[PDB]
This record gives structure tokens, sequence and C-alpha cells, in this order.
RNA sequence: UAGAGGAUCGAAAUCGAUUAGAUACCGUUUUAGUUCUAGCAGUAAACGAUGCCGACUGGACGGGACAGUGUGUGUUGUCCAUGAGAAAUCUUGAGUAUGCGGGUUCUGGGGAUAGUAUGCUCGCAAGAGUGAAACUUGAAGAGAUUGACGGAAGGACACCACA
């Protein structure tokens, strides 16, 4: 979770200076699935890592769309009446955005988190 | 002390650019213009547009002084320039290209005379 | 009365610019504080914010001047500020009334939850600066009304917004700081990308190019 | 309310931004010539004023103007 | 700041607490040690001498005042 | 790449090109550059630059030029000396606006100076020697078109033709080109018609 | 005031120290102000009287340098340096050691 | 503090000047000290007045070491943007949004009393480290602007200045 605070200040950096491409020089296995999470929310386009026994690396593909994007270290415990009151300080307005939690079914966004009755460790958002 | 006013050289500008035509480069006769002309009533003061006119006009019609366009003088002073020369750019034919813009030639594939060095 | 001197100034005297979001659409400098009294006739109220006095020394005499400011906007979606200092009261107020004019920008609407109604609130949070002050505004629920301090307040009404929440940070008892801070609080609501900014639309013509053989005869 | 979108950067354009510029060309007849229609681009100050907007621009031209 | 240091930010913030002077004379139970009258509102007091005071300048005045026990 | 220069052809104009010195360039080159350029030499140390480059880039500023219907709207800028005779020559050519000499700084801001101004499109012949009237063009929503040598800056600038600005010659060779693309790319107008013309631009 | 903080010293702790010429005051190396000069060993307006003394056929008159160092006091005192103005502080002056003769 | 040594300079002391008076600046006679060996002590505008480690980021002209061959890695000086800042200014950071969370420490909380009392630890001492209160008080402070002044520096001038 260095690693995915890393990843999220090396995005806010190009998103500013219209880059079209990101190339960084690590990648792990739950930096890969915070990447999922943006891919089918329509917020990048695509990505790729390669293996080389060192480690890692990965190539983002940006859009044009994002905003912002963040990391909280530390990672709190949040029961499932508390998620509400981490969305009202994360993101701007009521109708978008996302922010991400590791519960025992996977990786979630706090809409599916209300569906599924559970809570767990939150990671970071992106509006 | 002798330096003329702006009052002074900023009237004698606007004569030489509406009457420049009838103006010559005698003291005498521009004297008389500007009793036609101007309406002030200080005889000194026509006597000094008078005498910086003179000046500009031998100026003018000689050699270098911009600073005034005259409309009906940038006609004259332009038939005679742009007389074309006897030798244009495009007679030479030996043309000596160097090696790297040869090189830059034929991979563009052009056409013509070109003599490497 | 008003004899324009520019082009756009031209264009509103034949009525081919009807409306001011023609001008904010294509970013047209205005240099005529006339082109928004007749595009927006006579919906456009004023404020006069601020005035003190500024004091110099030279070889010839102590300066005292006065300073102004004043803020516009009509009620619906634009506001506007500006200041100037002149030797008296009357003409500093009137000539910062001109520049205000001549700034006036178009503020985005919204609503606090949902879809549907007609806009009320701000439609995101946002954040302005000026010399360590600063301001933050908060989307609100209809039937809240417009808390924040005084001067904040006239601000915020001049521009069409019935429902909001402030916080302030830094030192603003300088009060053209405070107020300049949050008009760029708006500009910065205003400034973000939704998701329905998502997919492109048709380009066309700035206003310049369509009525361009009106220009000449 | 509407922002244009930048053809460069796909940045929304505000309506103080006075470096700003719109682009139009001509749309070339086949055998060179004008046949009467034109192509718009949109520009931003930030772009254009760093100096690199012009590396961009017929980069994008040859996709949309001169693609295969 | 990790999960498991809530007992290092205690220890750390209670600390920085002592430097605010109101909280510092609470905490240390010396409030009311060097104080004419305690904890009173009001006192009684019996009337020795009558003297009068100079006002500080850039005023001038005598205000009158007495002495009590 | 060669896609939008060889919907023509650079009809001879090589002999024009290369007689003036109209791709001798600089001993300098920044990272901006190596994109339009080809080598440089060990003798001189000087930058040759690509002659589709400057080919390229003439056949888009030509198509910006006719997207404005009245030309009469696209003043055209030059401060030194050696480009005051073509310039001015590059105007009845083709029907732009000139503006020669020293540039006054008000010009398209101020509505109170000498001569006022109001212009669609601006084409410069140097980007450091008409340094005021690029950094005026960014209050006014203004395009550019530039003659960019090997050092200069390309803020502000839009399209940047590459080519020569310091030589009398090469000044006048360039407007000559592109003068008769405005006349062929409007009406039914021929692209070699005559090379002493050329004669008449020169300083 | 100065980027230098008044003295050319980079990525070292100390500096060595000398004696000023005219005062005898102790000063940083890097520091003090420095001039070398070349005069002449015999006066220029005594050359024709010189050359009808020589006993030589062919005579070179010798010349020396002179290197001096100075304290901030006594430089400006002696206006052996001046004040400068906000921007001309930053012009500095050199040598060149690839200079043709 | 002990031994060795002693060219130069020089606190303290001392005369001679200067001055209204100078126990001072300037000078004469003359010391401890200034050097080396063995130790004690523990302070500095010990300063870039600028914690340590990790991720990411435009140009131009240089230097120093190694390796290659038209370049690379570790370091480093100057100058320009973007960005930041209360400003002066900063450019491997004083940048990466109040759009606020990478790991882990220390120090500050209006001025003055005061780094002073008292206790304790260390030292041959001189002292160092740690460290208050009663009582007092409306400002003390940072950076920049226009004036006024300098027993301040320049450039022009004038028989109420010289030649
Ligand atoms: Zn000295």
């Amino acid at each position: 979770s260095a690693a995915l605070a890393n990843m999220c200040k090396a995005i806010n950096n190009a998103s500013r200076a219209g880059k079209r491409q990101l190339l960084l020089r690590f990648s792990t296995e739950e930096m890969r699935m915070f990447l999922l999470q943006m891919l089918r929310h329509g917020y990048i386009s695509g990505f790729s890592y390669i293996h080389d026994k060192r480690s890692g690396k990965s190539i983002i593909d940006l859009n044009g769309r994002l905003n912002r994007c963040g990391a909280i270290s530390p990672n709190y415990i949040v029961k499932r009446d508390g998620i509400e009151d981490f969305r009202t300080r994360l993101l701007p307005a009521r109708q978008f955005g996302h922010v991400l939690f590791n519960t025992s079914k996977g990786i979630l966004d706090h809409k599916e988190c209300l569906t599924e009755n559970v809570g767990g460790k939150i990671l970071g958002y992106f509006y | 002390g002798c330096v003329r006013n702006k009052i002074v050289k900023r009237a004698a500008r606007t004569i030489a650019e509406k009457y420049f035509q009838r103006l010559d480069s005698t003291f005498d006769h521009n004297l008389l213009v500007v009793q036609d002309v101007a309406v002030v009533q200080s005889k000194k003061l026509k006597n000094e547009i008078a005498g910086y006119l003179t000046s500009l006009y031998k100026k003018i019609l000689k050699g270098t002084y911009n600073k005034v366009y005259i409309k009906s003088h940038e006609e004259e002073r332009e038939r005679k320039e742009n007389v074309i020369p006897k030798e244009s750019m495009l007679d030479v034919d030996c043309v000596e290209v160097d090696d790297v813009t040869m090189e830059m030639i034929k991979r563009y594939g052009y056409e013509g005379n070109f003599k490497v060095y | 009365e008003w004899i324009p001197k520019t082009a756009v100034g031209r264009l509103v005297k034949m009525l081919k610019i009807t409306s001011l979001e023609q001008i904010f659409k294509f970013s047209h400098v205005i240099r005529e504080p006339e082109i928004v009294d007749l595009l927006c006739g006579n919906s456009i109220k004023e404020e006069v914010l601020s005035i003190k006095s500024v004091q110099k020394q030279t070889r010839a005499g102590q300066k005292t001047r006065i300073k102004a400011v004043v803020v516009v906007g009509d009620r619906k979606g634009h506001v506007g500020i500006g200041t100037k200092a002149s030797k008296e009261a009357a003409s500093a107020i009137r000539g910062a009334i001109a520049r205000a004019k001549c700034a006036i920008r178009p503020v985005r609407l919204g609503l606090w939850d949902g879809a549907q109604g007609k806009p009320h609130t701000v439609s995101c949070k946002g954040s302005g600066k000026c010399g360590t002050s600063v301001v933050q505004v908060i989307p609100a629920p209809r039937g809240t009304g417009i808390i924040s301090g005084s001067v904040n307040k006239k601000i915020f009404e001049l521009a069409g917004i019935k429902d909001l929440y402030t916080l302030s940070f830094g030192a603003t008892s300088t009060t053209e700081n405070f107020a300049k801070a949050s008009i760029a609080a708006l500009e910065a609501t205003s400034s973000m990308i939704l998701p329905d900014q998502w997919e492109e639309k048709p380009r066309t013509l700035n206003p310049l190019l369509e009525f361009a053989d009106i220009l000449n005869q | 309310f509407e922002r244009r979108i930048c053809s460069l950067g796909k940045t929304p354009i505000a309506s103080s931004d006075k470096a700003s510029v719109q682009i139009v060309l001509a749309v070339l007849d086949q055998y060179g010539q004008v046949t009467g229609e034109t192509t718009i681009y949109d520009i931003g100050g930030t772009v254009r004023r760093a100096g690199m907007g012009d590396e961009l621009l017929l980069e994008k031209i040859r996709m949309e103007e001169y693609g295969a | 700041p990790g999960l498991f240091s809530a007992n290092n930010l205690i220890k750390s913030r209670k600390a920085k607490r002592l430097a605010d002077t109101a909280y510092r004379k609470r905490a240390l139970g010396t409030k009311y040690k060097h104080s004419v009258l305690g904890r009173a509102p009001q006192a009684k007091a019996i009337v020795l001498e009558k003297i009068g005071v100079e006002a500080k300048q850039p005023n001038s005045a005598i205000r009158k005042a007495v002495r009590c026990q | 790449t060669r896609i939008s220069d060889s919907i023509k052809i650079p009809d001879e104009f090589v002999k024009l090109l290369i007689v003036s010195q109209s791709h001798l360039g600089g001993t300098s080159t920044n990272k901006s550059f190596a994109r339009y350029l080809y080598g440089t030499r060990p003798r001189d140390r000087i930058n040759i630059i690509d002659i589709n480059a400057t080919w390229e880039k003439l056949i888009i500023a030509a198509r910006a030029f006719c997207g404005i219907k009245h030309p009469s709207s696209i003043a055209v800028v030059s401060t030194k000396t050696f480009g005051r005779k073509p310039v001015v020559k590059f105007c009845e050519a083709v029907g732009a606006t000139p503006i020669t000499g020293r540039f006054i700084p008000g010009s398209f801001t101020n509505s109170e100076v000498k001569r006022v101004y109001d212009p669609r499109v601006l084409i410069v012949s140097d980007t450091y020697a008409d340094k005021q009237a690029i950094l005026e063009s960014q209050y006014c929503n203004l395009p550019t078109i530039a003659f960019v040598n090997t050092d200069n800056s390309l803020v502000g600038v839009d399209i940047a033709i590459p080519m020569n600005n310091r030589s009398p010659s090469a000044i006048a060779a360039g407007f000559f080109i592109l003068s008769r693309l405005i006349n062929y790319m409007k009406t039914g107008a021929e692209l070699v018609r005559d090379m002493k013309e050329v004669e008449l631009f020169l300083f | 005031m100065r980027r230098n903080h008044g003295r050319g010293k980079k990525n070292r702790g100390s500096a060595g120290s000398i004696q000023c010429d005219k005062c005898g005051s102790v000063t940083p190396k890097d520091k003090a102000i420095k001039r070398f000069r070349i005069q002449s060993l015999i006066e220029q307006a005594s050359f024709d009287d010189l050359k009808q003394a020589t006993i030589y056929d062919v005579f070179e008159v010798p010349r020396m340098g002179y290197k001096s160092q100075f304290c901030v006091s006594c430089a400006c005192h002696a206006k052996i340096v001046r004040v400068r103005s906000s921007q001309a502080r930053k012009i500095r002056y050199g040598f060149n050691p690839n200079r043709v003769a």
C-alpha cells in the first residue's frame, strides 16, 4: 500500500500535464485490482504489465476524464454503518465518484458494499 | 541655442505632407508659401517654419530622410528602384550542391543539375 | 448615443448577437460596458462593498485618494467585480461599475441530489484563494438559505443561488481579498469535468466569422 | 451553460481564456482547388502558451485529413 | 500514525497541551494559590485610608481610591 | 507521414529553395527541433533542414489563409529592413494588410493610439524580431503563422514554417513561394509560370 | 542581499585566511579582493634619456607582475570597488585565457 | 593541569599624544598567552540561520570521476519558464491544489520577568546540561512601498566657483 500511494501521485502529475501514457517501474498485485476498477467505470482506457523478475513494470493509458485519485493511509476499519460518513468527506457531489474498500468479497465501491451488507478497510477514491 | 520647438517643427511636417509639390529649394520661395497656407501672427514664426522647410526639402529630395510619408513622392522613388537588374538567380546552372544536401536529394528524388563539391 | 468602437459592439447594435451566452461560449473580450446593458437590459443590480482611503507622499504634497469595490450581476447566472481609485468618491464608484460590467462571467448551477427540478445551488465543492484568504463552498439541500458572512452574501445572491454553506480561513478582514477569493470559488466549481460533458459535440464558427459580410457593408 | 472542449487536450475551455484561438482550414478539392467547406479546430490558452501547441496540431491533421 | 500506534499519540499530545497557559493552571492545580480573594466573586472589607492616584499618561486626571482590609 | 506534401509536387522549386540558401540554418538547435531537421555537416558545423518539412507546412499555411473569406483582414508583420520590400509585395498579389517598421505596443489593445487594427490571422517574418506582435496576440484571440529558423522560440505560435530568416534572399523566396499557392488554390492559376519576378521581391 | 552571501565558497567547511595588505586584518582568502598588475620597472617619462645612457646596443626594459589583496573596508574606501545598483550587481568580468596575444 | 620550548605578534600593566574629559581608537616599553607532547573541558552567526528515508516531474550553457564510443551512471555551479509563496525570492525544491493521509522523529503557541531563581547530574575550576513563578504590559515582529535625512557614491553645470 506504499505502492498504491506512489501510483496515485504519478497519475495526478500526468493528468495535469496532458500526457496520454504513463510508465512506472513497479507493479504489485493490489495495485492492479485498483486499476481494474477504474477501467470498468470508464475512467481509463486500459493498461498492461511486464514480467522481468524485478519489481515489475506497468503502463497506463489515460483518457481525459479523471479529476483526481487518492489513497488513504492508514487503512482504517469501517463498519457498514460508517460507510456513508467517509463518502461525504471525500467526494465533491452526491452524483459521481467512487470510494473503494477491501471487503471479504473482493474490492467493491461504496454502492455495492451497501447492497451486500459488509464493511472492510478503506483503500482510496477517485472522481 | 538655435533649436526649433515642437510647435514649429510639428507644423512644418504637416505642410511638407499636404502642399509638398508646391515647394522648392530656396528660402524666398518657401516663405511665400507659408504666408499663403498657415495663419499665425508672429513674423518670427513664419521665418522659422520657412527656414526649417528648406532644410527638410533638400534632405527629402536628395538622400535619406524618412519619418514622413509623402504620398505623391512614393511613386518616383519606387518606379526607379524596381528596375529589374540584368541577372536573375534562375540563370546559373552548375549548382554546386553539397554532400549531405545531396543524399537528401536522391532519397526524395529531386530533379536538376546538382554538382557535389 | 452609443457609437460603438469594436467589432463585437457593432454586431450587438445590429441585433446579430441576441444573448450574452453567445459571447461567453467563444471567449470574446468585452471592451465596452454598453454591450452588457443592452443584452441584460434593466435586470442588472449593483452593490457597493467597500470604500477606504489611500495616501502617498511626494515633493509637492500628500495625495489622498479614495478606492471603491463594486459587484454586479443580474439574478440568474452572471456576476462580476471591479475596483478603482480616483480623487473623489462619486467618480470612483462610477468608474468601478464600468470595470465590473466588463468582467461578467457565467456560473454553473445544479441540484443537491437527483436530476429533477430547477437548479438552486452550486454544482460541486470548490475553493478560492487570494492572499491567505481562503473560501470554501458546499452545496446545500433545498430550503436552506445562504449561510455565510455579510459581504459574502451579497455576492452569492446576485449570482442566482438560493442554498449554500461556506467556511472561510485566513485573514478575511482585508475585504477586497475576501471578495476575490469567493469569486474564484465559483469559477472553480464551474471548471470541473462532469460525467455529462464526456461525449463530444459538433463544431461551429464564432460570431465574428458567421457575420463577416455584415461587417463591411 | 456550455464550454467548448479543447481539440488537443480534451480540457474544457473557460470564457476568460483570452489566449484561446480557433482555426479553420479549407476543404481542399482534388486537383488543388477549394470547394467551399472548412474543418474547425479549437485550442486552449494553456497548450498554446507553453509552446508545444505546434507539434500536436500537425499530428492531429494527419489522422483526420490525410489519414491513409 | 500507523493503525496500532495510539499509545504514542496520547503520550505526545498531552505534553504539547501544557504549553497553553490557561490549561496549565488547571492541570497542575495552582489556579487559586496566589489570589487575594480566592474563589469568591465579591468580598467585604473595612476602610483604612483614602488616597488619590494619578492617571497613566497621555491622560491628565486623579482617580479616587481607598486602602482597605 | 509523407501524405500531406505528396498531394502537390515541388515542381522545380527545389532550385529556388537551394539557390538562395533557404535550407541553411544555424549552429545551434534545441530538442524542440530534431524533428524538422535532416543533419549537420562537419565542415562548418551548420544544420541542414529537410525540404519536405518546408513543403509540408507551406501546404497547411496556405489552407488556413484561404479559410478566411475576405482576405483584407490578414495582417502581415515585419520589423527588420530586409522584409520591408518582400512584405509589401505579398499584399497586392493576395490582398492582405501590411504592417511594416516598428511595432507600437498597444496597436491591438489600446483604442487611443495612432492607427488601430483588428486582424483575424497574423503572419510574422521572425519571432525574436517581431517579439511584440506575438505577445500581443495573446490578448485578442488571434492565430499566428511564423518563419521559425533554428534557435527561435515557438511559444504562442501555431503553424511554424521552418526556413531561413537571416539572409535577404531567403526572406523573399519564402514569400514568393507561398504567394502562388494562395492564387493557385483559389482560382485556376499556375504554380510555375515565371521565375523572373522573384527579383522584384528582393531588397 | 547576495546569493553568494558575499564569498566564493562551495561545498567545503573552512577555506584558509590571509592578512590584508594595507591594515593587516584577518580575512578568508575566498572573500578578499584580489588584483593583478604588470608595471614597467622604469617610468615612461624617462625612456628618451635612457636610450642615450645605455652602453649596450640592444636593451629591453624589465616588467614585473604583482598580486594584491585587500579587505572589504580597505577596497571600498580606496575606491578599488564601488557601490552598484541591484541589477548591475550580478555582472562578472574575467580574463579569457584562450585569447590570441 | 603537568612537563618541554620561545622567532613573531600581543590581552593585562605602563608611559607619550589627541580631547572639554578620554581608564579608548594612534604610538613607546614590557607580560600571560600564541608552538609541541599527555590529558580535562563541551561551547560558537558549530549558518544554506534550511530533520532523515522513499515515489514522480521542462529547457539552456558548464565542471569533476569512471566506463564507453557519438552516449550512460553517481555528484555538482550559473541562467530562464511552469508551479509555489505574505513578499524578498525558491528550480533534485521553499514544486506535485483546503482537489487537504507515502513511513518515522523533534521543536513552537503574544511581549517582557528570564535562560533568571530553586532542586538535581557532571566539572580542578571557569562553568555546562536540564529549567519556573509572583509581579507587569498592547503590542513586540516579518517582507515590501512613497518621502525625509546621510561627518554617502557618481554624472552634469555656474566669474553670487575656480583657471
Ligand atoms: Zn584592510
